[PDB]
């Protein structure tokens, strides 16, 4: 379970700002995936440095429900990703 | 290959509790303790109580001698539980009573059955004091007489990657995670092989009767993932105390999805074979994690380091 809390902190019609808790051990980078809940499209993906605790997802569409998933990639654990849903 | 993972003492039990919770595919979990109440408290697989005659189920009193005598009294139960395994990982926090004293007995029993016997053990944090560190070092010396490979993870090394203001409780959680990643990083070559599948006989070759070992891991994303992850593993703080060209064996696990390029496997292996001695036993394989995209993990176990 890393990060241990994930939330949408701000939302606009085409973007979501997500926030998570600082990790107990060094994270090399985070992998962030997102796509429409139950979609025939592959999820889109990007990475952010392991020193971040927020990220902005842009290029979204209004009134679409999205599944967002954050992987903390660390040399020191193999913990599972955290996932949330949010409708723009 | 049949893999068993045995936690010994309270720290080893907490580590196995974490591996059961977070899951390691294809292995079978056990917990060995002199404290019967601790054995029953959490889900840790099948429980093996040792030394009920001498301890009455009340623990080892932080005394390695009692841990030894408890395990000695119950070699029959230990052998009965170990039988059938091809490989066993013995996990213990060294410096207490049960892990320090019983883990070498568990290992001796397993060695006697012909099982490939890998210990994965921690040394205590500096703040746990000099006596626990002394107990840990004596137990590691005793353990090294009866294992095939003994991987040491010094908790003092984990200190320098811990976030600031971390709770005392989360610091021990991190030790569980490293132990879990350690067992998983070796076991997955067997239980989740990729294209370059390692034969268990070659695992045995690089791990059998080698003595002390250390490991390090690296992770990376993007076009340079292979070079970056390999260099990160070799620069790992868990490996920094050894000269890799001194190891008699090197086992490498590249964890990837379905997109591994030939030149990436070439790159990792060339980097390993450059720093490894010309007479080392070198085994490099891949494992499969299908939930990776454009990323890679490299895990390096330096074996036979003296
Ligand atoms: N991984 C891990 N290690 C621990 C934990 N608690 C203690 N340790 C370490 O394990 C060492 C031995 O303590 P413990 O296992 O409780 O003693 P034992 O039951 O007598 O073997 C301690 O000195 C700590 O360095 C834990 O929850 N997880």
């Amino acid at each position: 379970s890393v990060p241990t809390k994930l939330e949408v902190v701000a939302a606009t019609p085409t973007s979501l700002l997500i926030s998570w808790d600082a990790p107990a051990v060094t994270v090399s980078y985070y992998r962030i995936t997102y796509g429409e809940t139950g979609g025939n499209s592959p999820v889109q993906e990007f990475t952010v440095p392991g020193s971040k605790s927020t990220a902005t997802i842009s290029g979204l569409s209004p009134g679409v429900d999205y599944t967002i998933t954050v992987y903390a990639r660390s040399a020191y654990h193999r913990r599972s990703p955290i996932s949330i849903n949010y409708r723009t | 290959a049949v893999i068993k993972v045995i936690g010994v003492g309270g720290g080893g039990g907490n580590a196995v509790e974490h591996m059961v919770r977070e899951r390691i595919e294809g292995v079978e979990f056990f917990a060995v303790n002199t404290d019967a109440q601790a054995l029953r408290k959490t889900a840790v697989g099948q429980t093996i109580q040792i030394g009920s005659g001498i301890t009455k189920g009340l623990g080892a009193g932080a005394n390695p001698e009692v841990g030894r005598n408890a395990a000695d009294e119950d070699r029959d139960a230990l052998r009965a539980a170990l039988e059938g395994a091809d490989m066993v990982f013995i996990a213990a926090g060294m410096g207490g009573g049960t892990g320090t004293g019983a883990a070498p007995v568990v290992a001796e029993v397993a060695k006697d059955l012909g099982i490939l016997t890998v210990a994965v053990v921690t040394k205590p944090f500096n703040f746990e004091g000099k006596k626990r560190m002394a107990f840990a070092e004596q137990g590691i010396t005793e353990l090294s007489k009866h294992v095939d490979s003994l991987i040491t993870i010094p908790n003092d090394k984990l200190l320098k990657v811990l976030g600031r203001g971390i709770s005392l409780l989360d610091a021990f959680g991190a030790a569980n995670d490293v132990l879990k990643g350690a067992v998983q990083g070796i076991a997955e070559l067997i239980t989740r092989p990729g294209l370059m599948n390692v034969d268990f006989a070659d695992v045995r070759t690089v791990m059998s009767e080698m003595g002390y070992a250390m490991m390090g891991s690296g992770v990376a994303s993007g076009e340079d993932r292979a070079e970056e992850a390999a260099e990160m593993a070799i620069s790992s703080p868990l490996l920094e105390d050894i000269d890799l060209s001194g190891a008699r064996g090197v086992l490498v696990n590249i964890t990837a999805g379905f997109d591994l390029r030939l030149d990436e496997f070439e790159t990792v292996g060339n980097t390993i074979r450059a720093f490894a001695s010309d007479n080392a036993t070198v085994v490099i394989g891949t494992s499969l994690d299908p939930d990776m995209n454009d990323e890679l993990r490299v895990t390096v176990v330096a074996t036979g380091i003296g």
